[PDB]
């Protein structure tokens, strides 16, 4: 598994707007809302569980990076896996989608893989 | 609030008697609050930064009589605030609301520094008193010395403006600028010369302030590593 | 035991952290810190150290740290609990202090400060 | 468990006025004191212990968010369980309130779970 | 191993770290920089990362990442050492690199830099 | 061991970390610190190195490293504490130094800083 694989899918130019943490079934975990800069709607919500999923190894790395980028509000890369969380309570307070990928976004690019 | 705080080293007679005047003309709060605008950059804000809390000054007067190149003597001195003495606070909230973006550091260099802004040059009927603070090198700590009381104050009895800094500039896009910072994340704009320090041509000598980029102090602390 | 135990814990309240330390004692990471007054009242300065690997305030040890370290590049008001009578080692005690540094808070105002107090 | 639960209680637009980091037992501890961004009511404590409660696999994160939030100045959404802390002098001294979720608070809506 | 060690150890002087990359890759969590000649868009950017469990580099990832946010934090001149031919995944090195991210160096003044240099 | 044995351990006081680096050897992470004189006087300059999986100093290797880090963003006047002949690979040694950094403390001017010194 990779952040660059065909089943991550990614949105760029993205900041994060909204930062919660807590705790669901023993796993600390952290969910952002980023939304696209100027207000482009639809909102994205990624979550990361330090115990869960295959997404383990990066939720420390996962969350010192969003943490820098919602205190920076710098354009970013969000990459997410669909489907990942299936709590339905979960699912509908934040989301499904696995933060698994961040990348800054430097205006003329946005670094990090691409489709 | 009323009763700011600023530290100067002048003695009281030259600020009784000019009190503190405005750098320049910028304007512009984000430059200000990183320190751009102030002795640290620009050098051309059109604020004199005072603090409400007296911890600051303490600071303050810790980070200049501990940097060993500094030589001469502090002064406390007490200002009514005004009119025209605004919070940050709600100017920052104005600029965000007006497309603006201050990031995490500007909030917590904010929220450190207990900063009010005087828009006007702060008259001498505005200062109460000078405190000297004695640097003794016996125990290394800033004592509270002798207290001058200005007779020029008023007693007017008003406080600081609530509201937003009139005629702010408009909020540029953000690039993620350094923000200067001195001792113990003292913001730039609280040196000695953020202000004008010229005085009828008798401008002070003192030991220019070097300034930190404060962004790294605020991650190190934000996230304990 | 409790950092609030205030019958065998003391604290100081309104203190700047002016000086601080970090070095290694028998193989355990320390932190000392000493603290003021923000004015020059008490005139006596409060060293508190905390040990990584030993005596019984080890495990917060960690938290302390990145606290005593926020208080440290501040000056924020802090309220400092410290157990008297905790380090041993005589060259380390003439050097700093028997005071282990068992707790911080944070002193909003000059009247109060959070966390638990004497009654 | 979940940061989501019924169980959790929370409190909207506050702000971290105070922080205290301490030891009880055997495990380090930090309490927040938070208080209505909009200068109203009574201030909400809640403590986190890290070797106590159901609670230990989330207080490093939330050790970390607090400390941020209450750098930062951040309005924020403070999840607390109550009736963890059993310890009396404890209670008395700080709260029975276990902090088991922080979110961020906009002007309009904060992110996070809801009742 | 070291990350001194000039024959197989490359390094770019005067650098900022320009765009940063957190991510996983099989099973073990990697970030990756980008960084450009301090002055402008000068050279070639160097595209260094490093894989927290894999390759000989895995027990600096921590510390190499804490520097490297930092290094990005302040947007300093840095020298970045990196170990070419160390990433395999062919994927991975189409978009980043083959270059292990495997020293950090602050660079002080328009030239001379601190750490192991070529002689 | 300890940080405080003057008789064993040299301190420099009154320094600036004015260069930082980060890296790998044997399997290890270190940090080194290239420190001059806070005033700027003539001196030469002290580098300072840690390795977090060799020599007895290695479980202050984080917390040094950290406040190294501070020490070295904020440009604090600050005592370094040192071992001498510690490192032993000539390499290394010949691009950093033999110092094992062991401790660090705040110098708040003139001649007294915090922390053990000699009497």
């Amino acid at each position: 598994e990779w952040t660059g694989d065909s089943s991550i899918n990614y949105y760029s130019d993205e900041v994060i707007s909204d930062f919660h943490v807590g705790q669901f079934n023993r796993s600390a975990y952290f969910c952002i809302k980023t939304v696209k800069k100027s207000g482009e709607g639809t909102p994205i919500i990624a979550c990361a569980l330090s115990h869960d999923s295959k997404w383990i190894p990066s939720f420390n790395i996962m969350l010192e990076q969003a943490r820098n980028f919602y205190i920076t509000g710098h354009s970013i890369r969000v990459y997410v896996q669909p489907n990942v969380w299936s709590n339905k309570s979960f699912i509908e307070a934040l989301s499904s989608n696995a933060l698994v990928g961040l990348s800054s976004c430097s205006t003329s690019e946005c670094f990090g893989p691409v489709k | 609030i009323d009763f700011v705080y600023r530290v100067d080293p002048n003695p009281p007679d030259v600020i009784f008697r000019d009190g503190f005047s405005l750098l320049g003309y910028n304007r512009d709060l984000q430059q200000l609050i990183s320190g751009r605008s102030c002795a640290g950059g620009s050098s051309d804000s059109r604020y004199i930064v005072t603090t409400s809390d007296i911890n600051k000054t303490y600071a303050i007067a810790r980070a200049y009589y501990s940097h060993s190149k500094f030589k001469g003597n502090l002064y406390r001195y007490k200002i009514r605030a005004d009119n025209n003495f605004y919070s940050l606070t709600p100017s920052v909230n104005y600029l965000e609301s007006q497309g603006g973006h201050f990031n995490a550091y500007e909030k917590s260099m904010i929220r450190l520094q207990s900063e009010y802004v005087s828009t006007l040059s702060i008259l001498p009927e505005n200062i109460q008193k000078a405190v000297a603070l004695v640097y003794d090198s016996s125990t290394g700590q800033i004592k509270d010395g002798t207290s001058t009381i200005n007779t020029d104050y008023v007693s007017i009895s008003s406080v600081s403006n609530p509201g937003v800094i009139p005629f702010l500039p408009e909020p540029q896009a953000n690039t993620q600028q350094r923000i200067d910072a001195f001792g113990s994340l003292i913001s730039s704009c609280f040196s000695i010369y953020s202000v004008c320090q010229t005085h009828r041509g008798q401008k002070t000598e003192v030991y220019k302030m070097p300034f930190y980029d404060a962004r790294p102090v605020i991650q190190f602390i934000i996230s304990g590593n | 035991e409790w950092t609030g135990d205030y019958e065998n814990i003391g604290y100081f309240s309104h203190e700047v952290i002016s000086e601080f330390h970090v070095g290694q004692i028998d193989g355990g990471a320390y932190f000392c810190i000493k603290a003021v007054k923000a004015d020059g009242s008490r005139s006596t300065p409060l060293i508190a150290c905390s040990v990584s690997n030993e005596s019984v305030w080890a495990p917060s040890f960690k938290v302390l740290l990145e606290q005593a370290r926020y208080f440290y590049v501040t000056e924020q008001s802090v309220r400092i609990y410290y157990d008297h009578n905790v380090w041993t080692n005589q060259p380390f005690v003439n050097t700093f202090s028997t005071n282990a540094l068992v707790g911080l808070s944070s002193c909003s105002a000059a009247t109060d400060c959070f966390g638990p107090g004497k009654p």
